[PDB]
């Protein structure tokens, strides 16, 4: 999964 | 890949505390991702209750923020949601899902009614009928809480059936289901309704006998 | 938190034809990262939400390409460019940029079809029901099309609105019909005190309501 803001 | 797999009692009392567990198979929450509970409330509202990432930090909705704790066991790589103080309105469909850290994959979800109702073993009728077409029928009544299951010869029967939704009336639950099939089908092949209600360890099999 | 409002709220289509939904939050999705947060997820009848979209029109995994997002701001658009049966469901849109992440309110998106009339059952009080002493009084409105119908119970030709239980199935993709379950609850003794008890059904497939209908005194 591709990272997001929170990651 | 990930399979998620929430659990947890379907009842609990006003004021006590909600307990659910999602099993996690196929990928060790502790590798990587947040892994969040979400709730879908009757009308069919999703909030957003909180996480814990793979190391172990949580986030939580303000809303909930004071009311609400995520844990995990990594050995049983499992994660917890606990919600405390619990009111009537907390009755919802709770949903465990993961992401990066946005969810991007979701549990089956595990029904939670908060009530201080008793828990009621379901009455199971027949219903037969009185085209080319025949429709038989089951009525599952006086039960509580959710959810039932309602399966036609056993679940081999499947085609033609329509289990209707259960409406709360007087702090009981009624549901129905249909089963239609060609007239030349019913009764010279048999056709059973099979209830479960997990919640009163109930389980019944009534056959559709013709009328007099 | 974040306000994310839907519309339409309900969306009829016929297969092969385009559907959309607009989505508009109460505050600007951009991020101080340069990125909007703006996701789509489907919920189809019996089973788990799905994602579809994520940073306003990235395809998640498994989702054809007929499904397009777009938008900014506060302003954003899910494109069905050919709808297919399994399309049916609820749709939501939700954002990711602002703490805590906030659902808006679902858009139902159902298959419009050619009409078909109900196939009606009514059903007398089960035989173990009666004596076990109660009565209830059932009838199945069965495979129709559209949504729209009138049904009435009559106990002795008067009409009965009280104890009246009425559920609807989801959508079939598999016909893209409905089914309507009623129920008139009423005691052993009651049931027993009158003699006709008639469903009617009024739906725009027939001129005439379609009625099935029981006396007592003959079962």
């Amino acid at each position: 999964l591709e990272l997001d803001k929170w990651a | 890949d990930v399979q998620l797999q929430e659990s947890g009692p379907g009842l609990v009392k006003p004021s006590q505390s909600l307990s659910l567990t999602c099993t996690v198979t196929g990928y060790s929450i502790t590798s990587d991702y947040a892994w969040s509970w979400i709730r879908q409330f009757p009308g069919n509202k999703l909030e957003w209750m909180g996480y814990i990432n793979y190391s172990g930090y949580t986030s939580y909705n303000p809303s909930l923020k004071s009311r609400i704790s995520i844990t995990r066991d990594t050995s049983e790589n499992q994660f917890f949601l606990q919600l405390h103080s619990v009111t009537p309105e907390d009755t919802a469909t709770y949903f465990c899902a993961y992401g990066n850290y946005l969810p991007a994959y979701w549990g089956q979800g595990t029904l939670v009614t908060v009530s201080a109702a008793k828990t009621t073993a379901p009455s199971v009728y027949p219903l037969a009928p009185v085209g080319s077409s025949v429709t038989l029928g089951c009525l599952v009544k006086g039960y509580f809480p959710e959810p039932v299951t309602l399966t036609w010869n056993s679940g081999s029967l499947s085609s033609g059936v329509h289990t209707f939704p259960a409406v709360l009336q007087s702090d009981l639950y009624t549901l129905s289901s249909s089963v239609t099939v060609t007239s030349s089908t019913w009764p010279s092949q048999s056709i059973t309704c099979n209830v479960a209600h997990p919640a009163s360890s109930t389980k019944v099999d009534k056959k559709i006998e013709p009328r007099g | 938190d974040v306000v994310m409002t839907q519309t339409p709220l309900s969306l009829s289509v016929t297969i092969g034809q385009p559907a959309s939904i607009s989505c508009k939050s109460s505050q600007s999705l951009l991020d101080s990262d340069g990125k909007t947060y703006l996701n789509w997820l489907l919920q189809r009848p019996g089973q788990s939400p799905k994602r579809l979209i994520y940073l306003v029109s990235k395809l998640a995994s498994g989702v054809p390409d007929r499904f397009t997002g777009s938008g900014s701001g506060t302003d954003f658009t899910l494109k069905i460019s050919r709808v297919e049966a399994e399309d049916l469901g609820v749709y939501y849109c939700w954002q990711g940029t602002h703490f805590p992440w906030t659902f808006g309110g679902y858009t139902k998106l159902e298959i419009k079809r050619a009409d078909a009339a109900p196939t009606v059952s009514i059903f007398p009080p089960s035989s173990e029901q009666l004596t076990s002493g109660g009565a209830s009084v059932v009838c199945f409105l069965n495979n129709f099309y559209p949504k729209d119908i009138n049904v009435k119970w009559k106990i002795d030709g008067s009409e009965r609105q009280n104890g009246v239980l009425n559920s609807w199935t989801d959508q079939d993709s598999k016909d893209s019909t409905y089914s309507m379950s009623s129920t008139l609850t009423l005691t052993k003794d009651e049931y027993e005190r009158h003699n006709s008890y008639t469903c009617e059904a009024t739906h725009k497939t027939s001129t005439s309501p379609i009625v099935k209908s029981f006396n007592r005194n003959e079962c």
